[PDB]
């Protein structure tokens, strides 16, 4: 029982590091698409302030 | 056979079990340390862009 | 039955002793693991402060 619940534990070491180094990347993933949705908006808040001050 | 009586025999086998357990334990820590420390760096990525943004 | 309670209880510290080394040495891998994401968090907040500065 020793012995199996070793083995067990070392294949489940393996399948813990896939799934913790898919959810890592996803997590940058969404951080840089923020980032880019956080740019964008900026940008067009600039435009728009500056077409305020005009008027 | 030179096994022990019934009465003990529950006693002599949860020894056994907390044998195990003391590995059990140890193998569940690493397995915590391994998990905790990706989302670790995921949320200094997300903290680094957040800066950026 | 006192020989009985008495041979119980013997196996009972081992059982206690055994459980209780292994928790000890789960708490402390759990402390370094904490230690380290708590410096891993801490560098990249200096980082973004960093940044956050130059903006």
């Amino acid at each position: 029982e020793a012995i199996y619940n070793r083995m067990r534990a070392e294949r489940e070491a393996v399948a813990r590091r896939h799934r913790s180094q898919g959810q890592e990347e996803a997590e940058k993933l969404r951080a840089t698409a923020d980032y880019e949705v956080t740019r964008t908006l900026a940008e067009a808040e600039r435009q728009g302030r500056i077409m305020r001050g005009e008027g | 056979a030179a096994r022990p009586p019934e009465e003990v025999k529950a006693a002599f086998d949860d020894a056994i079990a907390a044998r195990e357990n003391e590995q059990q334990y140890i193998r569940e820590a690493e397995a915590y340390t391994n998990e905790v420390q990706p989302r670790a760096n995921g949320q200094a990525q997300r903290i680094l862009e957040e800066a950026r943004a």
